[PDB]
């Protein structure tokens, strides 16, 4: 029952008693701190401050105690972890989750999780202990000495970035972290950060990527952690001054990143200097990356992307002092024989160890690795079977066995990998709504060279513009655009440019000649003009001067890398703003996260405040909430867990607000959530008090044809304030007296019943 | 000088010991068995740990080793044995 | 004349029965029966790459019959096995259109065509045609989604249990449809 | 219908059906023709001589037996028959 | 033929789109119509928003493929749609 303003406010009278004023005083604050009341505001924190006060415990106080002691009106805000958790689950349960097919929470395969004792893990000495031991130069020398092929696992990052739109949550990663540590004990590194994970973590999954790094760090303390770093903007979405790259690297290194794979999306070395330096100042392993395009086997493909180009480029990265050479075949273009010829040459040309990354999108992935191994490659990127294949990395499980009887062994634990594979197979089930369109190998890759996902993304995009029946022309145009722009390396964001241009040309019946002829009256996509302004950097062959002109419409292009144009970011100012906007506890990781993703980060916070740490929810609960009678067990910390039981959900009231009946570990609990019905008619109206002159009720079942009044309208008696529909008959409801409307229980089109409250007038 | 307390017990006495500890700003640890995953004393402490899936009903407040294993995994300085379990047990105290 | 492949000729501990010499003898015997061609049927996709090279290498010497190799890509090493068979001198291989290939099916012809670029032996076929067929089957396959297998990834455990083609998923259903579908672990071990 | 999830007729993408004329195909001379001229042993002889790896397609048989419980209907095979005739004109066989 | 006087509001059956017809724009996913932005007889430019839909709490805005004229709008605000239903016809 609610509170009337007609009697003095007494919620509860609280009294404590013990041997001494000290013991009764600490008996009081204890009972005060357990006290929890909601729906109204209380004087609780006030008294808490009073009791705690040394002058009160002193006993010397007078009546002037409150007026003289100004700390007593300085009370700190009271969040509630538990309520916000109930609020989230309630919302998702009733109104679903974005891009998740509204369906009852599925009953997945149990498939219990393999774990390894942390004291055992602490005894492991792997490549992480080797970095701490011999430095980044020494890890490299160690690698090139290893006869076995060393693997990098990509399950925590690229694997699901390809197959699951990067939706794999920290929760599922942390769950196998300890097993993974044992399984990949002799692995070179785990790729668990960068690419889209930063962005997607904060935005979609609403979890802190820094937490993911930090927690995996503690759980897997023996293997090198690796991230993918884009030379121009680390992990952002636009351009940044050099001090933003530096900050992010310093703070990435501190939180557990050991190996940074640095790549430019045009293979432009000059845009790779900043990241390189930064990584070196952090004393971490910097991996210098060549992206693969063209086909060194076929001399008709390019006069540019030849064996001699990659050799030249590799040696420049060596003189730049990268510890390791990475080949990033982001589109799976490296054909088996090409692999053997490219690696072989690269071994002879540079002294750096070679680290090879491919996608299995053609279906020749394992063959490529096998050939690379034959040619002497030091490290390859693999994924566990169930998270491998197609646009993902080649399977580690099968590479293992594919190598049987050949002169070189893949150094890992298969037994472990089978187990990891099983775990990842059940978990992948949770992410079924984010499965790729692609279910089959695709060798048209070799002509259009669309990296990773795009050949589906772009089909989706082409269907949006109604070119669904003409995708072959789009794929044809993509290839032409590549030559039109001078034959460029195609990885994000350069590949976006070509796709945009291609869509644009097919949609506008444009070819290579008309794009120049009509170009004065064409609004070219922002991504291409941006690309032709110098904003992704310099493409190998430069810009065609006339094509540049027509697209730029007289705008200047950059004469240097995007970086040198921008002011260093004032980070003190960033801290100032954040500390004002938020409570007080702000960190460097907060600071660059804001810098890198302002709007996204701001949204992460508004979500943290409202719902707490969502990353601690098990994934089914996160996407579906809870069903009736279910009990879920949320791990907050070691020894701290919330046991929640959803008992029932009521029908919605006259506001579309439904009442959820929970039990939160031993306690009855009720929460309210607004239900977006999709149409409105199912709302439960309160029954009018009949012997109450204010309460106007419904005389008949009907509909609300029109609403004429709202809360706070004053018109005389007989005013036509609500039009109803009896049974194809309109009756105009009129006021009994001159007065003011307090509540309107209905909106246009709501079904009404006999004796339902509609209007209250004073 | 005591930072964390564990109560090798259940029910009203556990809650009682918890309440005193709390009043003394001492952090609390609670143990529970399988059919006590509901018992209210589990929720009245700062931390709550199950004494081995394996361990049955009555025996799980008797298991000296498993209870001490828990006490370590939390860094507990002190155990209050309450009454009527290991509260009189010599081996447990030693 | 067909020889069904089991075991692993690369591993002397796997079997002292299903050795290279067993396969050679069986080949020479089928040649004696007057078969026009020698098929190797690898029904469980157990013919590992180096084993393919050796087995087909040894069989070409032993008999004059051309060799017709058939594997399943259930382990994901399909193409590797084929490439290794081709190096060994294999005459005919069983492939399938990309959109109808992979996992428990045969290796992708489309993929093999390019896989062999730079190598001594070319796949005699029309990729532009194969790409075109592939698209067609990709749409048609869609009419059969109620019949899709549960298998969405390669499985190297087949080297332990040797379960042929379909069976694996078939046999899981039987286990579920008998209240053992939790402990399919011991079924897999029991099969072995 | 048996083993089919009772639901309204699902939307399907349009299949462009590539088509080759029956006279162009009547002019082809492949492994069928060779068997008629030389016999089984001659076909074998001709195979042994080929440098290229030859292929047998399994789309119509072992591919859908593996992936789709052998459910692929005559009609879907019949529709690309004429294109298949062309694509695999140099094939060894069609399973 | 009798018009039903709003006793279902959305349970109108949409004719399916002829996928081999450029003038036919069909629904790519199931969902709801959030806002009709054009009506019959109106001239539109290419890339113009015609329609907003909501599939799974996500809003896509349906755009004109080419410059032309709206000849039939199949839906109203709040109507539900399934993959393949005709929504708009433009020439
Ligand atoms: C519907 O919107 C119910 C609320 C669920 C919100 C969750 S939290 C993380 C996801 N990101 C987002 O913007 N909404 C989802
Ligand atoms: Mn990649
Ligand atoms: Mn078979």
């Amino acid at each position: 029952a609610e509170i009337s303003p007609y009697y003095d406010s007494l919620l509860v009278k609280l009294s404590t008693h013990a041997i001494s004023f000290k013991q009764a005083e600490e008996k009081m604050v204890r009972s005060l701190r357990e006290m929890r009341i909601r729906g109204v505001k209380t004087n609780i924190p006030f008294l808490i401050n009073v009791m705690k006060n040394k002058k009160f415990t002193s006993g010397d106080y007078t009546t002037k105690f409150i007026e003289e002691t100004p700390e007593l009106f300085d009370i700190q805000p009271s969040l509630d972890r538990g309520t916000k958790t109930l609020e989230y689950i309630g919302n998702v349960t009733i109104n679903g989750f974005p891009n998740v097919e509204k369906r009852p929470k599925p009953d997945y395969e149990l498939a219990s999780i393999p774990t390894v004792s942390s004291s055992k893990i602490a005894s492991f000495s792997g490549t992480k202990q080797l970095l701490d031991e011999v430095g980044p130069k020494g890890v490299a020398e160690w690698v090139k000495k290893q006869d076995d092929v060393l693997l990098t696992d990509t399950t925590f990052r690229d694997a699901h970035q390809s197959l699951l739109a990067t939706r794999v949550r920290t929760k599922d990663m942390i769950n196998i972290a300890s097993k993974t540590a044992d399984v990949f004990k002799d692995g070179f590194s785990l790729e668990m950060w960068g690419g889209a994970t930063f962005d997607v973590a904060y935005n979609f999954l609403k979890e802190n990527p820094w937490e993911r790094l930090e927690r995996l760090r503690k759980a897997i303390p023996n293997v090198l952690f690796q991230m993918l770093l884009r030379a121009s903007n680390a992990v952002g979405y636009k351009n940044y001054p050099d001090n933003v790259i530096h900050k992010f690297v310093q703070e990435s290194a501190k939180a557990g990143i050991d190996v940074f794979r640095i790549f430019d999306s045009l293979n432009w070395v000059d845009q790779m200097k900043v990241a390189n330096e930064a990584v070196q100042e952090a004393g971490k392993i910097s991996e210098g990356t060549i992206c693969y395009t063209g086909d060194i086997l076929n001399p008709e493909r390019s006069n540019i992307y030849t064996l001699e180009y990659y050799v030249k480029l590799a040696k420049e990265l060596e003189r730049e002092g990268f510890h390791i050479l990475a080949i990033k075949d982001m589109a799976g273009l490296l054909k088996p024989k090409a692999a053997y010829e490219l690696i072989g040459e690269l071994k002879s040309a540079v002294d750096l160890p070679i680290h090879l990354h491919t996608h299995d999108t053609s279906g020749n992935g394992l063959l490529t690795y096998k050939q690379a191994i034959d040619a002497g490659v030091d490290i390859i990127d693999t994924a566990v079977a169930s998270m491998s294949g197609l646009t993902s990395q080649p399977s580690a499980n099968s590479l293992y066995y594919a190598l049987n009887g050949f002169p070189r062994h893949l150094r890992t634990d298969i037994e472990g990998m089978e187990s990891l594979s099983h775990y990842w197979s059940t978990v992948r089930t949770y992410y079924s709504d984010f499965e790729s369109d692609i279910k089959s190998p695709n060798t048209e890759i070799y002509q259009h060279e669309m990296p990773g996902g795009q050949y589906s993304n772009l089909s989706q995009q082409a269907k949006s513009l109604g070119l669904g029946e003409r995708f072959d022309e789009v794929k044809d145009m993509y290839r032409r655009v590549n030559f039109l722009f001078g034959d460029i390396v195609k990885v994000a964001p350069s590949s976006k440019v070509v796709g945009d241009m291609a869509l644009y040309m097919v949609q506008n019946d444009l070819d290579e000649q008309s794009v120049i002829t009509d170009g004065y009256k064409l609004d070219f996509p922002e991504s291409v003009v941006s690309f032709f302004k110098g904003e992704i950097g310099q493409p190998v062959n430069g810009f065609n001067k006339d094509l540049q002109a027509v697209i730029l419409k007289g705008q200047e292009a950059l004469t240097a890398r995007p970086g040198e144009y921008l002011e260093p970011v004032d980070f003190e100012k960033v801290r100032e703003l954040l500390e004002e906007e938020q409570q007080g506890p702000v960190t460097e990781q907060d600071i660059i996260s804001y810098v890198l993703y302002p709007k996204v980060y701001e949204q992460y916070i508004q979500t943290r405040n409202q719902y707490g740490n969502l990353s601690l929810l098990d994934t089914p609960t996160f996407f579906f909430g809870m069903r009736n009678g279910e009990t879920v067990e949320i791990e907050i910390d070691k020894g701290k867990r919330l046991i929640i039981k959803l008992e029932t959900i009521s029908e919605p009231d006259e506001n579309g607000n439904r009442t959820i009946y929970y039990a939160m570990n031993g306690q009855a609990r009720r929460i309210y959530i607004k239900d977006e019905n999709v149409h409105t008619n199912a709302n439960v109206k309160p029954k009018a008090d009949k012997s109450n002159p204010s309460h106007i009720g419904a005389q008949m079942p009907g509909s609300v044809t029109e609403v004429k009044v709202s809360v706070g309208e004053t018109v005389k008696a007989n005013q036509p304030l609500l039009i109803t529909e009896a049974m194809k008959m309109e009756t105009t409801i009129q006021a009994p007296f001159d007065g003011v409307i307090k509540q309107v229980t209905v909106n246009n089109g709501d079904t009404i019943a006999t004796g339902d409250l509609l209007i209250e007038i004073e | 000088q005591i930072k964390k307390l564990l109560v090798a017990n259940r029910g009203e006495i556990a809650i009682r010991i918890f309440r005193a500890a709390a009043e003394l700003d001492i952090s609390t640890v609670a143990i529970y068995s399988n059919e006590d995953k509901s018992s209210l004393h589990r929720y009245k402490a700062d931390e709550s740990y199950l004494v081995g899936s394996d361990l049955g009903p009555a025996e799980s407040y008797l298991n000296i080793e498993r209870i001490i294993d828990v006490a370590k995994q939390a860094n507990v300085d002190a155990i209050h044995p309450g009454y009527g379990f290991l509260s009189e047990n010599e081996q447990f105290a030693r």
